[PDB]
RNA sequence: GGCGUAAAGCGCACGCAGGCGGUUUGUUAAGUCAGAUGUGAAAUCCCCGGGCUCAACCUGGGAACUGCAUCUGAUACUGGCAAGCUUGAGUCUCGUAGAGGGGGGUAGAAUUCCAGGUGUAGCGGUGAAAUGCGUAGAGAUCUGGAGGAAUACCGGUGGCGAAGGCGGCCCCCUGGACGAAGACUGACGCUCAGGUGCGAAAGCGUGGGGAGCAAACAGGAUUAGAUACCCUGGUAGUCCACGCCGUAAACGAUGUCGACUUGGAGGUUGUGCCCUUGAGGCGUGGCUUCCGGAGCUAACGCGUUAAGUCGACCGCCUGGGG
RNA sequence: AAAAUGACA
């Protein structure tokens, strides 16, 4: 479920910095490392319908966000996406 | 003049919430009535009644609980006026042209005990007359002196008496009423924040307001 | 979420005279604070304040000649789903002049006595009666 | 114009197109507003006019054809561009309460059945009664064992979930709410046609399981008949795994998101200060039941969780039957 | 326990 430690080391490696969480780039790397960990919960349990609903949120805000910097910053976006790799 | 301070009151933990320009706090979670609020407009009706008093306008106080009621036969029949002690008569200012018929009839209750049926025939229709006698002294009294309708009503509890208000209020006749943490303020026109149920607080009121009757007419 | 903050700002003054308040605070900005100028102008309420630095926050004062109130039918006339725009002589009419009808011109913001003697047009802010 | 009860709120959510969008500064001039230029055939319409003896009817001048295009010019609003701003929305740290979900175990009460021991003549059932069970030992009572389903007490208009809904105890995967103090991001927001997902119980498909209940069915009784209610039995089903179905009085008969507007009695759940002095007292956040003021309205009633005052989008309504 | 029904004006 991303404990602290777990997301103490992306804040860092993404943000730009010690202190900056809440920065678009930190946001989505935070939900892409839930969303691309919950793959493997679901493999198992693959009716957990309403824990999919809480992920389907996620997914959704993810998106959100990648919109908001689409329109804002080009080259910041499209280096996002791909040193974290999605978007295909 | 907050020259005795007796009558905090607070009345109840509840409220109309009214009164907030009127209030205070203390620590039993109630509600302190303002003193210092009270004293301005308070005199002002008093000054209003010696305008309304030198002109013969027939004040009626209005006191029914059981406590403070017997103070109201101590000033407004003390001097000339007239009052209610007990029970308000629903109706009894609006539709005054029956209880007209009916302070008549007492009149001849009256002296039909004076004169006429209490010896000269049977005690089952000469005795059961003052049965009649004794239900209406108390429940219709000194308006027994009046001619008609008045022109100042004055009453104590404006919850209480909720209902004397409103026929005053379908006339045209201002009322001295004295409110309290509970009570109304609105449809009496005359504030006079206070509190009514102890006999050392009314004693401040009736006692320095027929003061004023008094030195209307002199 | 509020959409029409102007919408908003009128309801605080017809809330705030229904519960007979002595006045009302809400943040400020520039048209809302030209629109409250309006309105001390036509003696609607009496002054008002526009102190804030990064939550400025205007405070009216709401006026009561009698026990009554003064603003007795104010209502949001160009809403944001359907705004209209008038002309110079179809200027809105409020109680055969009694009332105005604010019109933000291209002069600045207006009434619709004014801009009427001054040949311009704009859209109908709202009506206050 | 409406949508609690008269016809009318999708069962619930996610969400692309579309609609709407905080606060400041600059700039543009597209919406918008102001003038002119050109065009808007004539007549018919309308004002002051004239001629037939009046009128109907002809006729002169204006005004109107709300329009559309260009040229000038205004910048308050909307839209575009750029730079910010923190109030909206989100993120981080500490902690809290939970029948929220998925999976795997295990306990104890009771019912049924099976193997036995004492033990006698009835048991069971009804408004009465009969069917039925029993001398092949029933019913009652004690011991041992096997199974499936459900979790008494706590338990409460208590709690969690978007809705459907969720209830013994433990474990490990997992979702969302809340609060204090702080830091960061800086419009990243609301709504949603068509789409996508979930969605009681019953039913369906392929496999398991089957104690108790029990549609269908049978017998007894009631009744004028009784294809019923009552009684004795009893099949699918109820239970598990995996796929369907997509409907309910799926109801608070009340779409979601904001802001504003007198009060009481509680519950539950964080919490920050005096009086940690022991109760407590003071505060304030989130949910929730009841009564009620203004207001609303056909009345019932609703009422800070509005059906009150407004703002944005979405669905639906148009006499009853057919 | 049993207790069904009553043309229109
Ligand atoms: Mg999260
Ligand atoms: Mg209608
Ligand atoms: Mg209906
Ligand atoms: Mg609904
Ligand atoms: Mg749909
Ligand atoms: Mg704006
Ligand atoms: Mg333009
Ligand atoms: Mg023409
Ligand atoms: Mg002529
Ligand atoms: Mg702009
Ligand atoms: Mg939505
Ligand atoms: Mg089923
Ligand atoms: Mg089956
Ligand atoms: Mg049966
Ligand atoms: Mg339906
Ligand atoms: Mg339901
Ligand atoms: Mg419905
Ligand atoms: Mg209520
Ligand atoms: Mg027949």
């Amino acid at each position: 479920s991303l404990s602290t430690e777990a997301t103490a080391k992306i804040v860092s490696e993404f943000g730009r910095d010690a202190n900056d969480t809440g920065s678009t780039e930190v946001q989505v790397a935070l939900l892409t490392a839930q969303i691309n960990h919950l793959q493997g919960h679901f493999a198992e349990h693959k009716k957990d319908h309403h824990s999919r609903r809480g992920l389907l949120r996620m997914v959704s805000q993810r998106r959100k966000l990648l919109d908001y910097l689409k329109r804002k910053d080009v080259a910041r976006y499209t280096q996002l996406i791909e040193r974290l790799g999605l978007r295909r | 003049m907050l020259k005795a301070g007796v009558h905090f009151g607070h009345q109840t933990r509840y409220w109309n919430p009214k009164m907030k320009p009127f209030i205070f706090g203390a620590r039993n979670k109630v509600h302190i009535i303002n003193l210092e609020k009270t004293v301005p407009m308070f005199n002002e009706a008093l000054a209003e009644l010696n305008k309304i008093a030198s002109r013969k306008g027939k004040i009626l106080f209005v006191g029914t609980k059981r406590a403070a009621s017997e103070a109201v036969k101590d000033a407004a029949l003390s001097c000339d006026q007239f009052f209610v002690n007990h029970r308000w008569l629903g109706g009894m200012l609006t539709n005054w042209k029956t209880v007209r018929q009916s302070i008549k009839r007492l009149k001849d209750l009256e002296t039909q005990s004076q004169d006429g049926t209490f010896d000269k025939l049977t005690k089952k229709e000469a005795l059961m007359r003052t049965r009649e006698l004794e239900k209406l002294e108390n429940s219709l009294g000194g308006i027994k002196d009046m001619g008609g309708l008045p022109d100042a009503l004055f009453v104590i509890d404006a919850d209480h008496e909720h209902i004397a208000i409103k026929e005053a209020n379908n006339l045209g006749i201002p009322v001295f009423a004295i409110v309290d943490t509970n009570s109304d303020p609105d449809g009496v026109d005359f504030v006079i924040p206070g509190n009514d149920d102890a006999i050392r607080a009314v004693t401040l009121y009736l006692g320095a307001v027929a003061a004023t009757v008094r030195e209307g007419r002199s | 979420s509020m959409q029409d903050p102007i919408a908003d700002m009128l309801t605080r003054i017809r809330n705030g005279q229904a519960a007979n308040k002595a006045a009302v605070t809400m943040p400020s900005s520039k048209l809302k604070v030209a629109i409250a100028n309006v309105l001390k102008e036509e003696g609607f309420i009496e002054d008002f304040k526009v102190e804030g630095d990064t939550k400025p926050e205007l405070e009216l004062t709401l006026k009561y000649f009698q026990g009554k109130a003064v603003v007795e039918s104010i209502q949001r006339v160009s809403r944001p789903g359907l705004r209209i725009y008038k002309r110079k002589d179809e200027l809105p009419k409020v109680m055969a002049g009694l009332g105005i009808a604010v019109v933000s011109t291209s002069k600045g913001v207006m009434t619709d006595r004014a801009a009427r003697q001054a040949g311009l047009g704009g859209e109908i802010i709202c009506y206050v009666a």
